[PDB]
């Protein structure tokens, strides 16, 4: 019953095998049960007090990890550097002699034995950001059809028809940018494309969730910035190496950068710090250089289109610049339909007029509420934009509208309904509740604007030809 | 006199056992 | 029979030899089977239960790596320095005492035995700078017939006719710089140069698999920055030392620096801790040097030549300078001809217009699209510029055209053609597809401008004579 263990090193024609055991190298004879032909270098074997190899086993799974330095000419050995800058030449085991063991890979190794087995880095923490795949799909996004069509053509279409693209000698777009006013739905598309990619990977390759999620990376913005000089660039290089490794000309890898302005700037706008002055060239070289990413798509989302560096906002890097505009009446109706589901409880007062037809009643309520909020009445007057020319312009609450505001209004209406059912005991959302929620929201978001706001007024000022000099809230 | 951040550079240390 | 191993130390006349085993040196006799004369210093021998040398093999193949410092006077001892700067004296092995033992080389050593078994060439420069050879050739570059001539001469002519160069005592230039607006062909020229050099080296010598491309050292901008204080300078010195060693009279060594903006920044004027005052002087001293570096050419690519240090741009160090500009009408036609190959499928109507003449139809399409792009019409008015006094100057898209956006236009036209094929079923590409692609590309790119003054803005201000003070988009 008491049996030892050891590490196989090499094989000979004398039916003998070299085994490292107890800190010493010995040569031993294999039992007749085991055949030496199937043995491979680095395999773990079982020993005994009689010192005979009895059975082979899987390779070692734990130990110190050492960054690979270089691959020797023979191919059976490689130079690897330890944690404290110690360099050793170690044999390469069977599994490493799949993806080539390219230099710069921290290989799992045993210093005493002198053999390698595996590797990995910290960029996987990005994959840990998307531990839960969002369940929102394209069916849950309303008011945007051309934008969804473009984003599907940029990502899903090239991989849906490989032969047609090959015949026309067309490659999938290298990058996609999404820009627009806050709350217009950029992150919704950003997470819907990730959900679709996860579904595709689950249905095509395998049902395992981790591998499916491994094809989407979430940067989160300034997560790359680090304390030490030259470490953020190394992190970016590792991220792009990880991206290029997973690509196979039929499996896209989507690296999503959120709030592009956080880490990318014009290299001169940095006042307190100029880390972007070094970060930007590294990413530019990674995206397009002597060696270019064959099958990697970079999706960036930002709220300040102009503040990004011109080099990034160039064809060949960010091919399609999708613009998401503030919802109009039709988009508002679509969003309300997406939120005011048919299954929500509705008061019998509302169903009395429409014989209990829930769908027709909800559609009529949605049309009434969107008409109420999209009304050019003196009660909806918000601001007076002036210019040097003098063409004073009256803006309404409808101009500063987005899907987030619609969701907030629906939530407030639901809260009012729940308060009413708690106090009185009659359930059901009412039409008057939505109107009250609208006016309360427009009252709550009244004293927001500051002295000067370059958020969305720059475009209007350029349209009118003159710059804004005064704005006032026109209430009471 | 705009306030500015900093990025440090580590110095290697010699440790045995 | 389990038998341990050991390492031979010395040979004595009594047929007894010293063997290092189990971490200690013991004087052991040799079996009559083995010959004491056949044994060599540092050769691994076999032991047994009686600790008798029975079989002698080869020298050790794994262990630590220590750089050789100095061979002692006797020649049987060598002093080396370890990873943590420990100085140790070892005995050379029989093969060490063709290949030449030189100071500074790395040796495979074992601390316990204190022997050096082989010399392992580190060749660390072969790592982190080698890449797969791109397939771009000189024939794939259009609109640049003067700059390509300059760079081709500066790279080939000193090596095409060496005797004539030596007759005039003309040294080959050692500094080539490429600068221009983004997406104009700098990296394209670099890739073409790398491909041509790799093909030439594969023609001249063998080892086509590897080392053939070793003569092109591609370095990304921030790739050389390191966390430690002196590691980056040592990396610079090592790269330049290898470039000096690898260089020959007939074999050029091209060390390409991509994204020249990051490194070589003007000394000082850095708000963050991006200390260039240490790295930049190292590069200057390596390139210029107390002794002239021979058979080396450094190529740098950047779109921001203003932030580069004046010293590195001094003539003689980076004398050869090349400017790549925005393509004109003729250059745009050349680029379109480069991309719109005759092999691209064409619609039946277009072929029927010219009776199936492929070249005539292609050139007609190219001429029409080029004329539409560069026409000065109201719809192509991109930007409006107001100077200090100046006038209302109008910049059209022809003032911002580039090869990258031409490629993007062709790509999206092909995508539209594929969409039409999928929806209608008629293969081919229409001129209307090109026009729709052009208008869509301009609509997507008309959000680029920002309140900044790059080199193009400086050129425009110099032409007008007044500084740029206002820029606005012509949305309506
Ligand atoms: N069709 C729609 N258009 C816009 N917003 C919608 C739509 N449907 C739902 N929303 C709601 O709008 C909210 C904001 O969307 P999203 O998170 O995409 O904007 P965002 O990308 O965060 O904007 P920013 O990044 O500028 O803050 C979401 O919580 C979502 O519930
Ligand atoms: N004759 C040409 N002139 C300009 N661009 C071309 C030409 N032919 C092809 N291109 C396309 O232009 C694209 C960009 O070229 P290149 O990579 O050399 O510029 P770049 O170095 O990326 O510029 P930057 O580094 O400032 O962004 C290439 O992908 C290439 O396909
Ligand atoms: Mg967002
Ligand atoms: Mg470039």
């Amino acid at each position: 019953p008491p049996s030892g263990y050891g590490v196989l090193l090499a094989t000979h024609d004398d039916d003998t095998v070299d085994v490292f055991t107890s800190g010493r190298k010995m040569r031993l004879t294999c039992s007749p049960n085991i055949d030496a032909a199937s043995l491979k270098k680095g395999q773990t074997v079982r020993l005994n007090e009689a010192l005979t190899v009895v059975e082979a086993g899987t390779f070692e799974a734990v130990g110190e990890i050492s960054t690979l330095r270089e691959i020797l000419a023979d191919g059976h050995r490689a130079l690897v550097v330890g944690h404290a800058d110690e360099e050793r030449v170690v044999w390469l085991a069977d599994p490493l002699i799949p993806r080539k063991l390219r230099p710069g890979d921290s290989l799992l190794v045993d210093t005493k034995a002198g053999y390698a087995f595996e590797r990995i880095p910290k960029a996987e923490v990005e994959d840990l950001v998307l531990e839960e795949v969002p369940d929102v799909s394209y069916a849950d996004i309303g008011g945007l059809s051309r934008q969804i069509e473009q984003i599907r053509d940029a990502v899903e279409l090239p991989f849906l028809h490989k032969e047609l693209y090959r015949e026309y000698s067309l490659r999938p777009p290298k990058g996609v940018l999404l820009y627009g006013p806050p709350g217009c739905g950029k992150t919704l598309i950003a997470k819907a494309v990730a959900n679709s990619l996860a579904k595709k990977m689950a249905e095509v390759r395998g049902d395992d969730a981790h591998e499916a999620k491994s094809y989407f990376l979430n940067i989160k913005g300034p997560e790359l910035l680090n304390k030490f000089v030259g470490e953020t660039e190394r992190h970016i290089r590792l991220i792009f190496q990880r991206a290029r490794e997973k690509a196979s000309e039929g499996t896209p890898v989507i690296v999503f950068f959120d709030e592009m302005d956080s880490i990318f700037r014009t290299r001169g706008t940095g006042v307190s710090s100029d880390v972007e002055t070094t970060v930007v060239p590294q990413l530019l070289s990674e995206i397009d250089g002597v060696e270019g990413l064959e099958n990697v798509i970079v999706i960036g989302a930002s709220n300040r289109e102009d503040m990004i560096d011109p080099a990034i906002l160039r064809p060949g890097r960010l091919d399609v610049k999708i613009k998401i505009e503030r919802p109009d009446a039709e988009a508002a109706q679509d969003i309300y339909s997406k939120y005011l589901t048919e299954f929500l409880p509705v008061h019998a007062d509302d169903l009395a007029e429409f014989d209990g037809d829930r769908s027709a009643c909800i559609k009529a309520m949605i049309e009434k509420v969107v008409d109420r909020m999209y009304a050019e009445i003196d009660d909806n007057r918000f601001l007076e934009v002036t210019y040097a020319n003098g063409d004073k312009e009256v803006m309404y609450f409808k101009d500063f509208n987005s899907g987030a505001m619609i969701q907030n209004v629906v939530d407030r209406a639901k809260k009012n309904a729940i308060k009413s059912v708690l106090e009185t005991g009659q359930p059901g959302l009412r039409i008057q509740h939505l109107l009250d929620s609208i006016v309360d929201e427009f009252a709550e978001n009244e004293d927001l604007p500051n002295t000067t706001n370059p958020d969305d007024w720059a475009r209007i000022s350029g349209k009118k030809g003159e710059r804004i000099v005064y704005i006032r809230t026109l209430v009471t | 006199g705009s306030m500015a951040q900093e990025q440090t550079k580590r110095g290697g240390g010699g440790g045995d056992d």
